[PDB]
DNA sequence: GCAGACACTACGAGTACATA
DNA sequence: TTTATGTACTCGTAGTGTCTGC
C-alpha cells in the first residue's frame, strides 16, 4: 500500500489491457513476428498509451534489457533541436546490445531497440524535421514510438512514416470489467449503479475513475460503517454540481432578470464549483430535453459549444459562466 | 559515368555586353562605361535571374583583359565576408600595385552583398572613399535595401527591371536557332508565360521539354512544367461564386499537390500584391487569411481550413 | 568599449581632436551627450549646389537645365556626392540633360532610404495614403515595406497616437470613437499573433500578417491630422517601473515569508 | 507578527472550524498516508487552502512542519541571464512557487523536481498559484510525478482550473475549497476580536464585513485590522467600509466611462490602467473588477449588460492569449464606450 | 577467454596511432581478421580517406579467430585513450559480434585494473577495395621536410599544386600574399641514408590539393620517418606513411581545373 | 541493419530498388530517365506531398548512374545532419570543388528536406551551385516551396511530384499481395485508396497492421470490415446514416443515434467531420449561405477538437451547426 | 636541458537578426 | 529597452603546442 491505486494497478502486461482491443492484439502479433513499424499512439488522456507502450517493451525484452535497449525522453528532458541532432541520432545509429543466454532463451528478444519519446507533441516542428531522416535511415536497428495524445502538433512527414495506432476513449461499456476487478482485489463496498457513475464522470479516461474509487474507499473506511459506497458521495466527491444547484440555475435562466442571474451567479461562483462541470451538466439538460425548440436547440448548442472553447483557452471562468447564461437566458 | 553536358543557362552565358538583353538604356550605359573606362562604384540590383552578375562580370572581362586573373578579386556569399578575417583582404588588394591600362582600374566584385553584415559594410565605406583611384567596387544584390546609406552615398544606382516578352523571346529564339530544335510559337508564349520574366528558369523549362519530348509544343511544355500557382490563386480569389472558388482550390492545387500552408502563403502574398478591390476589402481579407495562417501554422493542415478560408473571403467580398 | 575609450580620451586630451558620425540619437553615443562641442550639419540650399554644377556642367562639356538640379537634389535628398555621381553616370551616354527625361532619372536613381520612427508614424498616420487617389503610388506593399524598417518600435508607436487624431477617414455614419474601438480590436489580435510570433514555437513567417494587424489596419481607420504631437512610447518606461516594482514587491513577499 | 491575518491560523485539522465535510475528507485522507495521492486544491482565493494544506502535512508526519527556512537556488537559463529564485523549504516537505518570471519556469520546475526526487518515505512538494504555470512546466510535471511517485509527492494548490491543462486534471486528485459563509466569516471574526481587545457596539459590525469581503476571509481580516487600529481598538457601528485603493480607483474609472463617453475620457482611462498595471495587479482580475462594476451601475439597459458582458468575455480570452495587457484592456473599454454611446 | 584479445606492448603507440588520423575523420570502421587489423575511414566532406593498417607484428600478442567489424568513433575513442598512463599496456578485448570493446588499460604490470567500455557503433559502409593502381609517380621525401614544407605554404596559399616532371618535385602554392614556389631535386645519401629524395618517373603529373587536407596529412608524420607520394591523373593521391609493421595511407582528392 | 529483411517495417522493407519500381509519377520518371540516358543532368528540384516517392525517385537514380556503393559517391545530407552555412562553406565546397575519389563521374550532392535550411545557408548555396556546375550536380528535395528562398528556385530544375492516383497504388498492393501470400477482397482495396488520401506510406502501413490484425495471416481474405477496425476509420455507412439522423430527426434521435454510432466501436469525432465535410461537398447546395455557415462552422469546430476539448459538447456542436446550416437553404 | 617566448587552436560571453 | 529559440558573428581569454636560446 506505498503507491496510490493508479500506479499500484498498471497493467503489466498487454493482455491486461482492457481496451484498444485492435492495438494490443496487432501489437501482439507484431510481438510474435520482428516487423515492427514505427509507433505513433495518440487519443485523449488515460487510455493507457504509456501503459501499452510499457507492457510491450517488458513483454519484448525482459527486466535484464530495460536499462539498455529502450531510451525515453519527456518534456521535463531537454528536447531542442541540438538534443534531437545529437543525442537521439548517437543513440539511434549504436548497435544494439548483446543479449544474454538467459533472456534470449526466456524472451523473444528483436534484433532493435525502442527510442519512445513520450509526449511528443511539444516538440518544435524543427527538431521534428531533423527527426525524419534520423527515423528513415536506421529503420534496420532501432524503432521510434511517438506517444503524444495531440495528432495535430505532429507534422505530416511524422505521421506518414509512423504508424498510427488511435487509443478509444475508456467509456462505460469498454472500462467496466476493470474498475470490477479493482473493486473485487481492493475489497471495496459499492452500489449497484455506482461504477456506471464513476466512469460516466471520468470523461474518456480510467485514471480518473480509478482515482475516484481510490477517495471513496478512503472516505468509507475513514466512517468505517461498512456501508456500500452510494452514486451520491462519488458524485460529491467528483466535483460535479448536484441536480438542485442546477434546477436553480435553470430556473434563473429561465426568468431573465439580468440582476438576478448575476447575483445568483456571483453566489454560485463564491460556492467554488469547476465551470467546465457545470457547462457539461448544462449541456446534459438542455440538449436531452424535449421542451425546447429546434432553434433554440440550434442556437444553445452553439453557445455551449463556444463556452466550452473559451473555457478550454484558460480564462476567468467567472466571466465566462455569466456570459453564457446570459446569452441562454436571452435566447 | 559520362562527363556531363554543360547545361544551356552556362553553355550559352553571354560573354560580351551586347549578347545580354532587356534594360537597353542599362546596357547602353555599362557599354560607354566599358569603353570609357571610367568606371564609378556602382550597386546593381533587380529580381533574380534576370541578368545582374553576369553584366558585373563581362563587364569585368572588356574593361581589363589578361589582367583578369589577378586584377580582380571576387568575393561572394560563399567566402566568410566578415568584418575581420575579410577586412584585410580588400585592404590588401586596394594597396596591391598592380600596372593596369591607363584608364582601367582594380575590380572588387562583392558579388551578393545583400547578405554581409553592417560592420564589413561600414569599413567598406571607408575602404572605398581612401583607395577610390586604385580599386573600383561593383555591388550586385537582389534587394538593395540591406545596403547602408553611407554606401548608397557614392555608388551609382543601375536598377535592372524584368525583361520584357519580346527579349526573352528574341534570346529564345537565338538558343534555338544555335541548337536547331523544332519549335511552335505556341510553345514559346508557353515557356514565356512560364518563366515570368525570369530568364534561367525559361532556359531551364526549355531545357526539360527539349530533352523530354523533343518537341517544345504547347501541350509538352504544360505536361512537363506547371503553370505558376500564384496566377492560379489569384484567380481563384477574385473569382464571384463561391462553388467556383472551391472547385479552383480543389482540383488546382489540392488534387495536384499542393501543401495548405504555401496556399496560404501564396494568397498573402497575392492579397497584398493585388490592386483591383478596395483598399479595405484587401484590409480584411489580409486580416482573414491570416487568421487562417495562424491556424495552419498551429497544427491543423486540412481542406476544410481553406474552404473556410475561401468561404469568409466571399463573405467580406460579396458585402454580406 | 570603443565609445567609453573615445569618451574618456575626449575628457583629457591635449591636442584638438573631432569626431564624425550620423546619427548622434543612437543610444551608443549617448556618452557623448556633454563631452564634445556639437556641430550640427543639415541638407545644404540648393542654390550653392546649383552653382556648382553649373561650373561643373561647363567644365566637363555636358549641358545642364537649371530647373533640373532643384529635382536632383530633391529626390537625392540633399546628397551631393550622389548628385555628382548621378551628373557622371547620366553623362556617360547621354550629355544633354533636359526636362524631358527628368521625371525617369528621378524615378531610376530614386533613394530608398530607412524612416525614423517617428516619421513611420506620421507617414502611416497621414489620411493621403488610404485615400483612393493616394493608393496608385502608395500601395499596402509599400506600407509593408515602411513597417519592416523598424518592426519593434512601429507597434508601439502606432498604439500610443492612433487614439490623438482627428480622424479623416471615417466612413458614412461612423463616429470616431468607433473607429478607435475597431482600430483597438485589431490592435489586440497583433498582440496575440506578436504572442505566437515570439514563444517557444518562434514562428517568424508570421511578420507580414503582424504588420498589418499592428500598424496598417488600425492607422486605415483613424487617419488624420495630429491633435497633438508624435508622442514617444511610454509602454518601454512604464514596463520597465512595473518590473522593478514587481522585483520589490517579490523581496517584501518573501522577507515577510 | 503583529499582523492578525498571520497570527491565527488553524495548524491542526482540530482547529479548523471552517468546513465540516472538507475537514472530514481531509482527516480521510490523513488516515491512511501510506498511498497518498497528488492533490489539487482549488476554489476562491482567501478561503484557506494553504491551511488545510499545512494542517494535512502536520497530519501526515507530525508536528515541525510549521518551521520553515529559506533556501535561494540559483538557477541558470539560456545565454547567462541570472533569475536566482528562493525556495521556501523545510523538513518533511517543500514549498515553491512559479513567482519566476513565466517564459522560463518550466527550467526551474525541471531540474528542482529532479532535485528532490534524488531520494517519512515521501516529501511533499507544495506549488502555490500553479494556474500561473505557462503550460511548458507542467508538460514536464505529466511525466514528472507519474514517473517517481513513491519518493515525491504534490500538493498542487491552484485558486483557478482553467488554465491547468487536461493530463494533470487527470493525475491529479481534486479537492473543492468553497468559501466561508457569511455567519462563519461572522463567527471567525468574532473568535478573533474576543480573543484580541477591540470593544463592538454590535456585531452588526462583522457581518458587514462578511457582505463586503464577499466570501474572501484573508481580506476580511485586513480590514478588521485595519478597521480596529483606525478606530482606536474600539469598532464604530457607523465606521465606513474602507475598500482597498485599487477598488476606488477601479469604481472611479467604471464611473468616468459611464459619465463621459469622450475620446479624451479615454486617454485617462489608459493613463489609469498604466499606473494600475504599475501597481502590481493581474490583468484577469482588474477585466473582471472592471466588468462586473460596470455591469453594476443603474443607468445602463439589459441590452447594454449583455454587450458589455460579451465583449468582456471576449477580451479575457484575448488577455488569456496575449501579452501586453494594456492593449487587450484599452480595447475592452473603448468597446465599452462604443456601446453605452 | 574472450574471442578477440590485442595486448599492445605499449599505450603510447595506440595512442599515437589514433591522433595521426583523430583530426580529420569522425567515424572509423575496424575490421579485425587474423592477418591484422585494418580501419578504412571516409572523412565528412568524402574528399580525404584514411586506410590504417596494423601487422601482427605490431602486438605483443594476438589471436583473432573469426572476422569482427568493430565501427567506432574517434572522438570517443580519443577519449577514452586520453585518460590512462601511457606506460601502461593496452589490451583490446571483444566479445563474439558485441555491442562493445573493452579497454584494458593495466597499470604498470601489477595493482591497478581499469575496464574502460566504449560502445560499438553501427556503420555498415563495407570497406573499399581502393589499394593501389598504376601511378604516374612515386616519389619518397622525409616526413619533416614535407611537413615543413606544407606548413611552410599553407600560409601563403589555399591550395598547394604538386609537379612533378623529369626528375624534379616542386609545390607551387599562388595565393593572396605571395606565391611559394618551393622545389626539390632529388638526391641520395649513404652517410644519412634516412633524407633520400627517392623518385620515379612515367608521365608528368600536375595535381592541385587543398591545404587543410595537406595540413590534415602532415598531422600524421610523427608516426614515420619517411612518407611516400604517389599521384597520378586519374587516381586519388597517395601518402604511405610506413610503421613498424603496417602502414597508414590517405587517398586525398585533388581538385579539377 | 539487422537480419536482412523481414524485420523491417513494410514501408521500408518494399522502397524501390530501381527508377522502373517507382509508379505514379510516370513523366517525371520518364523525363528522368530520357536525361540520364543523353548525359545530361541539371540541378533537379523535387517538389511534392509526403509519400509521394521523392527521396525512393533520388535514391534509385543515385544507384543507376553510380554503382552499388551510391552512397560512397554521394554527398547526402539531411535535416539530420547539421546544415549551417559553415557547412556549406566547408562540406560543400570542398565536396564540389575536388574530383571523384572512387571513378571517374561527376560529384552529386543529395539536399533531402532542404526546407529547413537556413536563408543565409541558402543564399551561399546559391553562388556555390552556380560556380561549380561544370562537375557537379545539386538535387534538392522539399515539401515545402515558401521555405526556399526565390533565387534557390530560380537556379534548379522543378519537378512536381502528385499524389498517386488509383492505378499505381493498385499496382503497388497488388505486387505487396503477390510477395506476402496474402488475398485482399476488392471493396477493401477501394476503401484503401480512399483512406490513402495520396500517401503511400499509408497504404503500406495499413496492410502491414492489417495483417498482424487476422487471426490466420494465411487463407482469410482482408476485407474492408477489417480495413474499418484496424484503421479505426468510420465506415462510409455509418457516416450516411449519422447525416439522415441528423438530416431528417430531431434532437433526440440524432444526438441518440451519433452517440450510438460513436460508441459501437469507439469512433472520434474527428475523421466524422471530414467525413461529413466529403458528403456534404457530394450535394447540391441552392444557397451560398448553407456553404458558407457549414464551412466556417465546421472549420471553427475542427480547430477547437484538434485543440482538444469535451467531445459531447463538440457533437452537439456539430449536430447544430448541420441543423441550422441546412435551414438556410429554405 | 629547462626556462622563456612565441603564435597557434580551442573555448566562452556578448550582441543582433528573424520576408522576401 | 521587455519579448524568447536558434543562428551567426565577434571578440577575448586561457592554455597548449612547437620554436630559439644558454
Ligand atoms: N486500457 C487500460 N486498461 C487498464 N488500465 C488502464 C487502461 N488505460 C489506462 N489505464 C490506467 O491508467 C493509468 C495510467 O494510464 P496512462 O498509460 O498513463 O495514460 P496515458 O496514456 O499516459 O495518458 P497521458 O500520458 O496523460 S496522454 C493506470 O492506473 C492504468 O491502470
Ligand atoms: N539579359 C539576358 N540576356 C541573356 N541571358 C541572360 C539575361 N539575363 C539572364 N540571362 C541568363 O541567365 C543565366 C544566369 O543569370 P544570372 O545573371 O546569373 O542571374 P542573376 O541576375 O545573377 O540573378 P540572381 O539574383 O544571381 S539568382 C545565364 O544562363 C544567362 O544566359
Ligand atoms: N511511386 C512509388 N512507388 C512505389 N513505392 C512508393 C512510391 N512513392 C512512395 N513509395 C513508398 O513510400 C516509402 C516512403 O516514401 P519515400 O519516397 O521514401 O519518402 P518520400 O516519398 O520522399 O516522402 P518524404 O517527403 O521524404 S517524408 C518508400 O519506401 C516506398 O515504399
Ligand atoms: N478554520 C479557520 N478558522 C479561522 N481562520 C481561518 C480558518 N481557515 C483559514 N483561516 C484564515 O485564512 C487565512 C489564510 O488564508 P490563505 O490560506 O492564505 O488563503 P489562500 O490560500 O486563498 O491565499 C489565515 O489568516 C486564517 O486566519
Ligand atoms: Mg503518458
Ligand atoms: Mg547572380
Ligand atoms: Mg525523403
Amino acid at each position: 500500500a506505498q503507491q496510490p491505486w493508479v500506479e499500484k494497478y498498471r497493467p503489466k502486461n498487454l493482455d491486461e489491457v482492457t481496451a484498444q482491443d485492435h492495438a494490443v492484439t496487432v501489437l501482439k502479433k507484431t510481438l510474435k513476428s520482428a516487423n515492427l513499424p514505427h509507433m505513433l499512439f495518440y487519443g485523449p488522456p488515460g487510455t493507457g498509451k504509456t501503459s501499452t507502450i510499457l507492457a510491450l517493451t517488458k513483454e519484448l525484452y525482459g527486466p535484464d534489457l530495460m536499462k539498455s535497449r529502450i531510451l525515453e525522453l519527456n518534456a521535463s528532458d531537454e528536447r531542442g533541436i541540438s538534443i534531437v541532432r545529437e543525442k537521439v541520432k548517437n543513440f539511434a545509429r549504436l548497435t544494439v546490445s548483446k543479449p544474454s543466454k538467459h533472456d534470449l532463451e526466456n524472451y523473444p528478444c528483436p534484433p532493435y531497440k525502442i527510442i519512445i519519446l513520450d509526449e511528443a507533441d511539444s516538440m518544435t516542428a524543427d527538431a521534428q524535421s531533423a527527426l525524419r531522416r534520423t527515423m528513415e535511415t536506421y529503420s534496420g536497428v532501432t524503432r521510434f514510438c511517438l506517444i503524444c495524445n495531440y495528432v495535430t502538433r505532429i507534422i505530416d512527414p511524422l505521421a506518414s512514416r509512423c504508424s498510427k495506432f488511435r487509443f478509444k476513449a475508456l467509456d462505460a461499456s469498454n472500462a467496466i470489467d476493470r474498475l470490477r476487478f479493482i473493486s473485487e482485489q481492493e475489497n471495496v463496498k459499492c452500489d449497484d449503479g455506482v461504477l456506471e457513475r464513476i466512469l460516466d464522470i471520468s470523461a474518456g479516461d480510467l485514471r480518473r475513475g480509478i482515482t475516484l474509487l481510490q477517495s471513496a474507499s478512503k472516505g468509507a473506511q475513514y466512517l468505517g460503517d461498512g456501508k456500500n459506497i452510494t452514486s451520491t458521495q462519488v458524485e460529491e466527491l467528483a466535483g460535479v454540481v448536484p441536480h438542485d444547484i442546477l434546477i436553480e440555475i435553470v430556473e434563473k435562466v429561465k426568468s431573465g432578470d439580468f440582476d438576478e442571474i448575476k447575483k445568483y451567479v456571483n453566489t454560485f461562483m463564491k460556492s467554488g464549483w469547476s465551470a467546465a462541470s457545470v457547462v457539461n451538466q448544462l449541456h446534459e439538460y438542455y440538449i436531452t430535453n424535449d421542451n425546447f425548440d429546434t432553434n433554440f436547440k440550434n442556437q444553445i448548442s452553439w453557445l455551449l459549444f463556444t463556452t466550452d472553447s473559451r473555457l478550454n483557452n484558460g480564462t476567468n471562468e467567472h466571466i465566462q459562466l455569466l456570459n453564457l447564461l446570459v446569452k441562454i437566458s436571452q435566447l | 559515368t559520362l562527363s556531363l553536358q554543360l547545361p544551356w543557362v552556362e553553355k550559352y552565358r553571354p560573354q560580351v555586353l551586347s549578347d545580354i538583353v532587356g534594360n537597353k538604356e542599362t546596357i547602353d550605359r555599362l557599354q560607354q562605361i566599358a569603353k570609357d573606362g571610367n568606371m564609378p562604384h556602382m550597386i546593381i540590383s533587380g529580381m533574380p535571374g534576370i541578368g545582374k552578375t553576369t553584366s558585373v562580370h563581362c563587364l569585368a572581362h572588356e574593361l581589363l583583359g589578361r589582367s583578369y586573373a589577378d586584377g580582380v578579386l571576387e568575393l561572394n556569399a560563399s567566402d566568410d565576408r566578415g568584418i575581420d578575417v575579410v577586412r584585410n583582404q580588400i585592404k590588401h588588394f586596394a594597396q596591391k600595385k598592380l600596372h593596369l591600362p591607363p584608364g582601367k582600374h582594380k575590380i572588387v566584385i562583392l558579388d551578393e552583398a545583400d547578405s554581409m553584415t553592417a560592420g564589413a559594410q561600414q569599413a567598406l565605406r571607408r575602404t572605398m572613399e581612401l583607395y577610390s583611384n586604385s580599386t573600383r567596387f561593383a555591388f550586385a544584390c537582389n534587394q538593395s535595401n540591406k545596403i547602408i546609406e553611407p554606401l548608397q552615398s557614392r555608388c551609382a544606382i543601375l536598377r535592372y527591371s524584368k525583361l520584357s516578352d519580346e527579349d526573352v523571346l528574341k534570346r529564345l529564339l537565338q538558343i534555338i536557332k544555335l541548337e536547331d530544335v523544332k519549335y511552335t510559337n505556341d510553345g514559346l508564349e508557353a515557356i514565356i508565360f512560364t518563366a515570368e520574366g525570369d530568364m534561367r528558369q525559361a532556359i531551364n523549362n526549355l531545357q526539360s521539354t527539349v530533352a523530354g519530348h523533343g518537341l517544345v509544343n504547347a501541350d509538352n511544355v504544360f505536361k512537363i512544367v506547371d503553370s505558376p500557382h500564384p496566377l492560379i490563386v489569384k484567380k481563384m480569389l477574385l473569382a464571384s461564386n463561391l462553388e467556383d472558388s472551391i472547385q479552383i482550390l480543389r482540383t488546382d492545387l489540392w488534387k495536384k499537390g499542393y501543401s495548405s500552408i504555401d496556399i496560404v502563403t501564396t494568397s498573402f502574398r497575392v492579397t497584398k500584391n493585388l490592386a483591383q478591390v478596395k483598399e479595405s476589402v484587401r484590409l480584411e481579407m489580409i486580416k482573414e487569411i491570416g487568421l487562417t495562417h495562424m491556424r495552419i501554422l498551429e497544427g491543423v493542415g486540412t481542406y476544410l481550413q481553406l474552404a473556410s478560408m475561401l468561404a469568409k473571403i466571399h463573405k467580406l467580398n460579396n458585402k454580406a | 568599449g570603443g565609445v567609453g575609450q573615445l569618451a574618456q580620451f575626449c575628457r583629457k586630451t591635449s591636442t584638438p581632436l573631432i569626431l564624425i558620425c550620423n546619427e548622434r540619437n543612437l543610444p551608443k553615443m549617448r556618452p557623448f551627450d556633454r563631452v564634445c562641442l556639437d556641430i550640427q550639419f543639415r541638407r545644404p540650399d540648393a542654390n550653392s549646389i546649383k552653382s556648382r554644377l553649373m561650373t561643373i556642367a561647363i567644365r566637363e562639356k555636358f549641358k545642364l537645365d537649371p530647373n533640373v538640379i532643384d529635382r536632383l537634389i530633391q529626390t537625392t535628398r540633399g546628397d551631393i556626392r550622389q548628385v555628382i555621381n548621378l551628373l557622371s553616370t547620366i553623362s556617360t551616354t547621354t550629355k544633354t540633360i533636359n526636362h524631358e527625361n527628368i521625371n525617369e532619372i528621378s524615378k531610376a536613381w530614386e533613394k530608398n532610404i530607412a524612416l525614423k520612427p517617428f516619421d513611420i508614424a506620421h507617414k502611416m498616420l497621414d489620411g493621403q495614403i488610404y485615400s483612393d487617389i493616394g493608393s496608385r503610388n502608395f500601395t499596402l506593399n509599400d506600407k509593408i515595406a515602411l513597417y519592416f524598417d523598424d518592426f519593434d518600435f512601429t507597434p508601439l508607436m502606432i498604439q500610443e497616437n492612433y487614439l490623438s487624431t482627428r480622424p479623416s477617414v471615417l466612413k458614412p455614419g461612423q463616429s470616431h470613437l468607433e473607429a478607435v474601438a475597431e482600430a483597438a480590436n485589431c490592435i489586440s489580435l497583433g498582440d496575440i499573433v506578436e504572442k505566437k510570433i515570439r514563444s517557444s514555437e518562434q514562428l517568424w513567417s508570421l511578420l507580414p500578417l503582424h504588420a498589418v494587424l499592428s500598424s496598417v489596419y488600425p492607422a486605415s481607420k483613424v487617419a488624420g491630422h495630429m491633435a497633438g504631437r508624435i508622442n514617444f512610447t511610454a509602454w518601454l518606461g512604464q514596463n520597465s517601473k512595473s518590473a522593478k516594482y514587481y522585483r520589490l514587491l517579490q523581496e517584501i513577499h518573501y522577507h515577510t515569508r | 507578527m503583529s499582523l492578525w491575518v498571520d497570527k491565527y491560523r488553524p495548524k491542526s485539522l482540530n482547529a479548523l472550524s471552517h468546513n465540516e465535510e472538507l475537514t472530514n475528507f481531509l482527516k480521510s485522507l490523513s488516515d491512511q498516508p501510506r498511498d497518498l495521492p497528488h492533490l489539487l486544491l482549488y476554489g476562491p482565493n482567501g478561503t484557506g487552502k494553504k491551511t488545510r494544506c499545512m494542517a494535512l502535512l502536520e497530519s501526515i508526519f507530525g508536528p515541525g512542519v510549521y518551521r520553515l527556512k529559506i533556501d535561494v537556488r540559483q538557477f541558470v537559463t539560456a545565454s547567462n541571464r541570472k533569475l536566482e529564485l528562493n525556495v521556501v523549504s523545510s523538513p518533511y516537505h517543500l514549498e515553491i512557487t512559479p513567482s519566476d518570471m513565466g517564459n522560463n519556469d518550466r527550467i526551474v520546475i525541471q531540474e528542482l523536481l529532479k532535485e528532490v526526487a534524488q531520494m517519512h518515505r515521501y516529501k511533499c512538494v507544495i506549488i502555490n498559484e500553479a494556474n500561473s504555470l505557462t503550460k511548458d512546466a507542467q508538460a514536464a510535471l505529466r511525466r514528472t510525478m507519474e514517473k517517481y511517485s513513491k519518493n515525491i509527492r504534490l500538493i498542487m494548490v491552484c485558486d483557478s482550473m482553467s488554465p491547468i491543462i487536461a493530463p494533470i486534471k487527470s493525475r491529479c486528485l481534486l479537492i473543492r475549497c468553497p468559501a466561508p459563509s457569511d455567519s462563519e466569516i461572522s463567527t471567525i471574526l468574532s473568535d478573533v476580536v474576543t480573543n484580541e481587545r477591540i470593544q463592538l457596539e454590535t456585531k452588526d459590525i462583522l457581518k458587514r464585513i462578511a457582505q463586503a469581503s464577499n466570501g474572501n476571509l484573508r481580506v476580511s481580516l485586513l480590514m478588521l485590522e485595519s478597521m480596529a487600529l483606525n478606530n482606536e481598538l474600539a469598532l464604530k457601528s457607523s465606521s465606513p467600509i474602507i475598500k482597498p485603493d485599487w477598488i476606488i480607483v477601479i469604481h472611479k474609472l467604471t464611473r468616468k466611462i459611464v459619465k463621459e463617453r469622450s475620446v479624451n475620457s479615454l486617454i485617462e482611462c489608459r493613463a489609469v490602467l498604466y499606473d494600475l498595471l504599475a501597481h502590481c495587479i493581474p490583468a484577469n482580475i482588474i477585466l473582471k473588477e472592471l466588468t462586473f462594476s460596470l455591469l453594476d451601475v443603474e443607468t445602463l439597459n439589459t441590452t447594454n449588460k449583455s454587450s458589455i458582458i460579451e465583449y468582456s468575455s471576449v477580451f479575457d480570452e484575448r488577455l488569456s492569449l496575449g501579452n501586453k495587457a494594456i492593449f487587450h484592456l484599452e480595447g475592452f473599454i473603448a468597446k465599452v464606450m462604443c456601446c453605452l454611446d | 577467454a574472450s574471442m578477440l584479445e590485442a595486448k599492445f606492448e605499449e599505450a603510447s603507440l595506440f595512442k599515437r596511432i589514433i591522433d595521426g588520423f583523430k583530426d580529420c575523420v569522425q567515424l572509423v570502421n575496424f575490421q579485425c581478421k587474423e592477418d591484422g587489423i585494418i580501419a578504412q575511414a571516409v572523412d565528412d566532406s568524402r574528399v580525404l580517406l584514411v586506410s590504417l593498417e596494423i601487422g601482427v607484428e605490431a602486438f605483443q600478442e594476438y589471436r583473432c579467430d573469426h572476422p569482427v567489424t568493430l565501427g567506432m568513433d574517434l572522438t570517443s575513442l580519443s577519449k577514452i585513450l586520453r585518460c590512462g598512463n601511457n606506460t601502461d599496456t593496452l589490451t583490446l578485448i571483444a566479445d563474439n559480434t558485441p555491442d562493445s570493446i573493452i579497454l584494458l588499460f593495466e597499470d604498470t604490470k601489477k595493482d591497478r585494473i581499469a575496464e574502460y567500455s566504449l560502445k560499438l557503433m553501427d556503420i555498415d559502409a563495407d570497406f573499399l577495395k581502393i589499394e593501389e593502381l598504376q601511378y604516374d609517380s612515386t616519389l619518397s621525401l622525409p616526413s619533416s621536410e614535407f611537413s615543413k614544407i606544407v606548413r611552410d605554404l599553407s600560409q601563403l596559399s589555399d591550395s598547394i599544386n604538386i609537379m612533378i616532371t623529369k626528375e624534379t618535385i616542386k609545390f607551387v602554392a599562388d595565393g593572396d600574399i605571395g606565391s611559394g614556389s618551393v622545389i626539390i631535386k632529388p638526391f641520395v645519401d649513404m652517410e644519412h641514408p634516412e633524407t633520400s629524395i627517392k623518385l620515379e618517373m612515367d608521365q608528368p603529373v600536375d595535381l592541385t590539393f587543398g591545404a587543410k587536407y595537406l595540413l590534415d596529412i602532415i598531422k600524421g608524420s610523427s608516426l614515420s620517418d619517411r612518407v611516400g607520394i604517389r599521384l597520378s591523373s586519374e587516381a586519388p593521391a597517395l601518402f604511405q606513411f610506413d610503421l613498424k609493421s603496417g602502414f597508414l595511407q590517405f587517398f586525398l582528392a585533388p581538385k579539377f581545373n | 541493419e539487422k537480419r536482412s529483411k523481414e524485420n523491417l517495417p513494410w514501408v521500408e522493407k518494399y522502397r524501390p530498388e530501381t527508377l522502373d519500381e517507382v509508379y505514379g509519377q510516370n513523366e517525371v520518371i520518364t523525363t528522368v530517365r530520357k536525361f540520364v540516358d543523353e548525359g545530361k543532368l541539371p540541378h533537379l528540384l523535387f517538389y511534392g506531398p509526403p509519400g509521394t516517392g521523392k527521396t525512393s525517385t533520388i535514391v534509385a537514380l543515385a544507384r543507376e548512374i553510380y554503382g552499388k556503393n551510391y552512397s560512397n559517391m554521394v554527398l547526402e545530407l539531411n535535416a539530420s545532419d547539421d546544415r549551417g552555412i559553415d557547412v556549406v562553406r566547408n562540406q560543400i565546397k570542398d565536396f564540389a570543388s575536388t574530383r571523384q575519389i572512387f571513378s571517374k563521374g561527376f560529384k552529386l550532392i543529395i539536399l533531402d528536406e532542404a526546407d529547413a535550411m537556413t536563408n543565409a545557408a541558402q543564399n551561399a548555396l546559391r553562388r556555390v551551385i552556380e560556380r561549380y556546375t561544370k562537375n557537379t550536380r545539386f538535387c534538392v528535395l522539399a515539401n515545402y516551396a515558401h521555405k526556399l528562398t526565390p533565387a534557390l528556385l530560380s537556379r534548379c530544375t522543378r519537378f512536381r511530384f502528385q499524389p498517386l492516383p488509383q492505378e499505381a497504388i493498385e499496382r503497388r498492393i497488388a505486387n505487396v499481395l503477390v510477395h506476402e501470400k496474402l488475398k485482399l477482397s476488392p471493396n477493401a482495396e477501394k476503401a484503401l485508396i480512399e483512406l490513402s488520401n495520396g500517401d503511400m506510406r499509408r497504404v503500406l502501413n495499413v496492410l502491414q497492421s492489417c495483417k498482424a490484425t487476422l487471426d490466420n495471416p494465411d487463407e482469410d481474405e482482408i476485407s474492408d470490415d477489417v480495413i474499418y477496425e484496424c484503421c479505426g476509420a468510420p465506415r462510409p455507412s455509418d457516416l450516411k446514416a449519422v447525416l439522415k439522423s441528423i438530416l431528417e430527426d430531431d434532437w433526440g434521435t440524432a444526438h441518440y443515434t451519433l452517440n450510438k454510432v460513436r460508441s459501437a466501436k469507439g469512433l472520434a469525432l474527428i475523421d466524422l467531420i471530414e467525413g461529413i465535410v466529403k458528403i456534404l461537398e457530394d450535394y447540391e447546395l441552392q444557397n451560398e449561405e448553407t456553404r458558407v455557415h457549414l464551412l466556417t462552422k465546421l472549420a471553427d469546430i475542427e480547430y477547437s477538437i484538434s485543440k482538444g476539448g469535451n467531445d459531447q459538447i463538440q457533437g452537439s456542436a456539430v449536430i447544430g451547426a448541420i441543423k441550422a446550416s441546412f435551414e438556410n437553404e429554405t
